[PDB]
């Protein structure tokens, strides 16, 4: 099958600012790294002990060539009538002669 | 083959983690529970513990008669490194300047 | 068509390991992490 | 000089009732006869003697 | 009776699944099973790469 | 077979002895001084 996957994910919506038994990731003082992300990805692999995934590569990987990509993609939508909308501004100039 | 391991204070700092509470920390004020770990008082047949906390300091580690460098380098004149070089290398006798 | 399976998950597992291998971590959350879980097939074989 | 054949890591647990002629071997072992005239019974002549 | 250590100086700070997933010391692949991809370099698998 | 895993272990000032004589509490981690549990022959050998 396929399925998909991950990596800290967030929430929205304000709501959980809640507590059931406690005294918390916290020491003597205040705020190294706990009001804070998560970590990431790791995992647990065959017959019963779990793995890690912390933090080395991306980088066989997007230095990627089909992203810059002006040929054929709008090519494939041409033909319109662009939607409601003009300048705001774009054009340019080179002084006032004032 | 069961294997037990005896040395490190892993010097983490990633997986803080935990199960028990506020029960808890030793006496007086200021909070260090950070031990780890130093050698095994360990149990025997049938009531009795011994320790193979190591009190001999003496298994091994730093031992001599690797006193003995031509024949695993016997695997380092034959087979072939990456150059480094030749300014790269510099501290001797005048030319007087 | 459209749709998906599941297993039971913890992302500071620091919300993951005390001493069962059952039914242990189910409220969703400790602190500030991720602790994802629980919906494909096989539930309790196979123990840890 | 050599073994404490119970618990082989050290050589007694406690050196005062252990050597020789220790305290605690000359107050109770029935050996030196120490403890003669007492019509007590003592309930560790048995380990040491 | 008689027992032997074969201790080999294990590691502070990477891992503990390891510590969780475990094993022989002697610790990456050497062996005998799966055989046949190609045989007579006995020198090269753990003696050479 | 060439192999050998870790133990259902204890001894801590924290974490030493048998006072409960079975399989007892359960923490499974706290900072730095540690314990260890089974992975072999006997889930049930050792009862004092």
């Amino acid at each position: 099958i396929t399925f998909i996957m991950p990596m800290g994910v967030f929430q929205a919506n304000s709501m959980d600012r809640y507590t059931r038994h406690a005294g918390d990731f916290s020491t003597v003082s205040e705020q190294d790294p706990r009001q804070f992300p998560p970590q990431g990805i790791f995992f647990y692999n065959k017959d019963g002990i779990l793995t890690q995934l912390t933090l080395r590569d991306a980088m066989g990987t997007i230095c990627h060539s089909s992203l810059l990509d002006v040929e054929a993609t709008l090519v494939a939508l041409r033909q319109q009538h662009l939607d409601r909308q003009c300048y705001f501004g774009v054009y340019v100039a080179e002084g006032t002669e004032d | 083959t069961f294997i037990m391991p005896m040395g490190v204070f892993q010097a983490n700092s990633m997986d803080r983690y935990t199960r028990h509470a506020g029960d808890f920390s030793t006496v007086s004020e200021q909070d260090p529970r950070q031990f780890p770990p130093q050698g095994i008082f360990f149990y025997n047949k049938d009531g009795i513990l011994t320790q193979l906390t190591l009190r001999d300091a003496m298994g091994t580690i730093c031992h001599s008669s690797l006193l003995d460098v031509e024949a695993t380098l016997v695997a380092l004149r034959q087979q072939h490194l990456d150059r480094q070089c030749y300014f790269g290398v510099y501290v001797a006798e005048g030319t007087e300047d | 068509f459209q749709e998906a399976y599941p297993p039971l998950c913890s992302s500071d597992a620091a919300m993951l390991r005390t001493a069962h291998a059952g039914e242990t971590g189910a409220d969703e959350v400790h602190l500030a992490q991720y602790l994802i879980r629980d919906a494909s097939p096989l539930r309790g074989c196979l123990p840890l | 000089t050599q073994s404490d054949v119970a618990y082989t890591d050290r050589a007694t647990l406690n050196p005062w009732a252990s050597q020789k002629h220790s305290y605690g071997d000359r107050l109770y072992n029935g050996t030196y006869n120490l403890t003669g005239a007492s019509p007590i019974y003592s309930p560790c002549f048995k380990f040491f003697t | 009776q008689a027992s032997v250590c074969e201790f080999v100086a294990m590691p502070v700070s990477t891992d503990l699944q390891y510590f969780r997933t475990a094993c022989n010391p002697r610790g990456r692949a050497s062996g005998m099973l799966y055989m046949g991809d190609r045989d007579a370099d006995i020198e090269a698998i753990m003696f050479d790469h």
